[PDB]
RNA sequence: CCUGUCAAACUCCAAACUUACAGACGCCGUUUGACGCGGGGAUUCCGGUGCGCGGGGUA
RNA sequence: AGUGCAAGAGCAAAAGAUAGCUUGACAGUGUUCUUCCCAACGAGGAACGCUGACGCGAAAGCGUGGUCUAGCGAACCAAUU
RNA sequence: UUAGGCGGCCACAGCGGUGGGGUUGCCUCCCGUACCCAUCCCGAACACGGAAGAUAAGCCCACCAGCGUUCCGGGGAGUACUGGAGUGCGCGAGCCUCUGGGAAACCCGGUUCGCCGCCACC
């Protein structure tokens, strides 16, 4: 910018989205890696391999068409993430990928985060992954009581018109349990 | 020379254009080469580990085995057989 | 357009800047919330040679705890102009800061994606004097 | 000492100040002389032309700008005219004065290198050439021979 | 397709020059070999340059050269018309120039001796100090000047 | 802004050239066995000169 | 800028700063380069492994002292495990 | 790719500036602290929960060359320097010719306001 002599940094430092250091840390296992990202309302989780001219997804998992199996509530929450996860996870499974590492970006590491759920969900699609059960949220957060408890203290419902007003950890259990067993794309 | 350490004389090879400076792409610190595959010995001022001696800047050798992620490149000084310890950062595939 | 264009307070922040304290004690509830060490950089003549040590502390106030707090500092000040920034700011006074700024700031602040706020979208110093004037007092 | 001593450039350039201590102040007074105040507004212009690469000691630099400007004094103390030397004595020079042992020698000097062909000298003047003079007597205090060249001057 | 013909000796020349004729199969001083004109050879003749003579010589030269100074690999025996066409793809002297010419063939494919020893100049060169464009004998010459040195060497 | 100069221990630049490997041609080797491996016997470790590039030195 | 100390080189979501925690400045045994270009030669040095035991981290992973190149010593004898 | 995620090359992509775009796939800003988690003080950030509002930032799209950068034409320049050769010149420093290569600054005019891969998606 300022003349010859100056440094640019690589674009995706200059975007602020890719930590390289992290990265290639994350590269050292040889193995695939689950990418889980989040937005304000939704999450992703894909599993990325290397290339030639850059990285390769070959399984990936978006809390949007997670209604197209049955979600009929908000996708930047909790249960959203693990699922998202699972179907990330089992689609992943398909594609013949057993084993990956958890890449979560500039995301903090902190307990019970949402890109820990969506590493509980690739393990329990089948993914093996070097992990740590007690950084993980316990279940029931999982399950989204945590809201459901929240709305307890409703007065006004949680959610503007979306579905129910004292919401439902139990329209988790019935989405997971779906999840396991035949339908399409999985 | 007035000294005879490893880095005697090597103040051009070990640094960088001022353009190329800080932290080099992972990509190529982690390309894969298979036994018998012919690489570029150079070392990149940016990465610390995995070098080898300086002298051999500028060599080509071939693959011939790994040790831990290091690769193990043979090549010939003057008229001798010798086995390089090097990391991929350090190395190029040849053509 | 506007009402994202419309400035705001962000953080106001008290702080005494004391040579070595017993000081936080008013800090704390002259503002509301716990004070903050103030180390101090070099060794200096003013018996200051300690790098790390205690040498003042600063209050961080963000929301009704800055106004509730402007709702009583500004009324002890008088200035204005000149005494501004130039990205909208002023300190008077025990200093006592405000920075203000316009709703989307966060994108220079969160960790992903940053990135600086453009000039334009900056608070200029009479922008501020606006607002801040249009809140119960008078500019120069 | 003489000039047959300094007045190849078959050494190293010598210049670092950084690694060289105690060397001699030059004996240049000025480098801009006559009407500096003014730009190169004259209608001639002539130089004076090294024809050989040489170095020139800041000694002979001073004698041939002294006999030179100094008799650009046929125009006057304030008169109409600017002399220019453009070269500086960057090249520092040694002199071994143990014999031919631990050799390398001591500061005495600095020198200015000249290629064949550059103009060392540069004056200013309207259609009064006394300058032309002022370069006969200059060119005779440095070890080259030299070509008095005239430029902007087709008032022959 | 160009006439080499070495005219410097060795002593005191590169090795790695005359390692270089040797490659080109020349030996000795006046001796003469016919060279193709490509990259890998011309950068060749480039770094003989100094202590050679070549050039592109005519079909009655080569022809002339060729009948008076031409050698089976093995042997005296003559190289003339007989021998050209009971030993080789050609029919006479003519035809096989005609191939070496065109860069169609070589001396060697055809069971002769890459080298035509030649014989010292009749009438002396132009001197072995200075190129042709000087007035000398080294360097690249003309079909005109290298049939002129090849003639007179017959 | 204009204007005057430099660098063996400066470099936004940058040769010729030297150099690793590979292919091609050349030359060479397969009864003249190359490349290489193992072993026996040395001599040698005062050098000099020209040319090119040098560093020191008035030389 | 800083990174203990020459000089040159490396380093910015760090190799620097702060905080916290920790003792991998761990035992064993090697591969290779260096010392000694080519091209034989010891001590020393470094890079890169493995076995074992550990530290930290969610984890990939990092730690074979200090970012890299100086800070080193044979046999005999003694003391020590 | 009517706005996305992970990247490769790491300024041709930087710096600066203009215009355009969203009841929705969307990304954001944004709204908000019971929870997981969090600030040596602050739900600022980090983390979690969520849509009343907005397209003003960001971001995506279209474009501008003033600065920086990349490549190209013409000029500088076959100049500077240089591998090989010479009973060519010069008191000498050094130069010249033949042969094989061949620059930098700068000026003028173009180019460049990123390219490409994988996945997802009215
Ligand atoms: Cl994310
Ligand atoms: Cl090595
Ligand atoms: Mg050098
Ligand atoms: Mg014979
Ligand atoms: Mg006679
Ligand atoms: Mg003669
Ligand atoms: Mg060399
Ligand atoms: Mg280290
Ligand atoms: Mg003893
Ligand atoms: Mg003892
Ligand atoms: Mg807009
Ligand atoms: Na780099
Ligand atoms: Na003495
Ligand atoms: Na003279
Ligand atoms: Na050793
Ligand atoms: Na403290
Ligand atoms: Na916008």
């Amino acid at each position: 910018a300022t003349g010859p002599r100056y440094k640019v940094p690589m674009r995706r430092r200059r975007e602020a989205r890719t930590d390289y250091h992290q990265r290639l840390r994350l590269l050292k296992s040889g193995k695939p890696r689950l990418v889980a990202r989040k937005s304000n309302k939704h999450v992703r989780a894909q599993l990325v391999t290397l290339g030639p001219n850059g990285d390769d997804t070959l399984a990936s998992a978006h809390s949007s068409d997670l209604a197209e199996y049955g979600w009929e509530a908000p996708t930047g929450n909790m249960p959203s993430a693990y699922l998202t996860g699972l179907l990330a996870g089992l689609r992943a499974q398909e594609a013949g990928v057993e084993e990956a590492v958890l890449d979560i970006g500039l995301n903090s590491p902190t307990p019970g985060s949402k890109v820990f759920a969506i590493q509980e969900g690739a393990i329990d699609a089948g993914l093996d992954i070097p992990h740590n059960d007690d950084v993980l949220a316990d279940w029931q957060r999982t399950r989204g009581a945590h809201i459901a408890e929240y709305d307890e203290q409703l007065e006004e419902p949680l959610y503007s018109g979306d579905f129910d007003a004292a919401d439902l950890p139990e329209h988790f259990d019935e989405l997971r349990e779906t999840l396991l067993d035949g339908d399409i794309e999985l | 020379p007035s000294s005879n350490g490893p880095l005697e004389g090597t103040r051009g090879k070990l640094k960088n254009k001022p353009r190329d400076r800080g932290t080099s792409p992972p990509q190529r610190a982690v390309e894969e080469f298979d036994d018998g595959e012919k690489v570029h010995l150079k070392i990149d001022p940016s990465v610390p580990n995995g070098r080898f001696h300086p002298r051999f800047d500028g060599q080509t050798g071939t693959v011939e085995g790994k040790q831990g992620d290091a690769y193990k490149v043979d090549i010939v000084d003057g008229g001798k057989e010798k086995t390089i310890i090097v990391t991929a950062a350090h190395l190029r595939r040849q053509e | 357009f506007h009402e994202m264009r419309e400035p705001r307070i962000e953080k106001v922040v008290v702080h005494m800047g004391i040579g070595h304290a017993n000081a936080e004690d008013i800090l704390g509830e002259i503002t509301g919330q716990m004070p903050v060490r103030t180390k101090a950089k070099r060794t200096v003549g003013e018996f200051d040679i300690r790098e790390g040590d205690p040498i003042g502390a600063k209050v961080t106030l963000r929301d009704e705890m800055a106004e509730e707090f402007l709702q009583t500092a500004l009324p002890l000040a008088e200035l204005a102009t000149s005494q501004f920034d130039d990205t909208g700011n002023f300190s008077f006074g025990l200093d006592v800061t405000v920075n203000l700024v316009r709703p989307g700031y966060r994108v220079a602040k969160r960790d992903k994606a940053s990135r600086s706020i453009p000039t334009k979208h900056r608070l200029n110093p009479a922008d501020a004097v606006a607002f801040i004037e249009s809140t119960y007092d008078v500019e120069v | 000492k003489p000039g047959a001593m300094y007045r190849n450039s078959s050494k190293p350039a010598y210049t670092r100040r950084e690694y060289i201590s105690g060397i001699p102040g030059k004996k240049i007074a000025q480098f801009d002389m006559g009407n500096n105040g003014a730009g190169p507004t004259y209608p001639a212009q002539v130089e004076l032309v090294v024809e050989k690469p040489v170095q020139i000691r800041h000694n002979a630099l001073e004698a041939a700008r002294v006999a030179a400007n100094r008799y650009v004094q046929n125009s006057g103390a304030a008169a109409n005219y600017k002399f220019r030397i453009r070269k500086f004595p960057f090249h520092v020079i040694r002199e071994n004065k143990d014999g031919m042992r631990a050799p390398f020698g001591k500061p005495v000097g600095t020198a200015a290198r000249v290629h064949g062909a550059n103009h060392i000298f540069i004056a200013w003047v309207n259609p009064d050439p006394n300058v032309e003079e002022a370069w006969r007597r200059a060119k005779m205090k440095v070890t080259p021979t030299i070509n008095i060249d005239s430029s902007p001057a087709g008032n022959a | 397709m160009h006439a080499l013909v070495q005219l410097r000796g060795e002593v005191n020349m590169h090795t790695d020059i005359q390692d270089t004729l040797e490659m080109l199969n020349i030996h000795h001083v006046n001796h003469c070999t016919l060279v193709p004109e490509t990259d890998a050879y011309r950068g060749m003749v480039a770094k003989v340059n100094d202590f050679v003579a070549f050039g592109e010589p005519s079909q009655e030269t080569l022809e002339t050269v060729l009948a008076t100074r031409a050698e089976p690999l093995e042997g005296d025996a003559d190289v003339d018309d007989e021998w050209v066409a009971e030993h080789t793809d050609y029919d006479d002297i003519s035809g096989l120039a005609f191939a070496l010419l065109s860069e169609e063939t070589t001396l060697r494919e055809q069971g002769l001796s890459p080298t035509l020893r030649l014989h010292p100049p009749r009438g002396g060169h132009d001197g072995v100090k200075h190129p042709v464009k000087e007035g000398g004998q080294l360097g690249k010459h003309d079909t005109e000047g290298i049939d002129d040195l090849l003639e007179a060497m017959r």
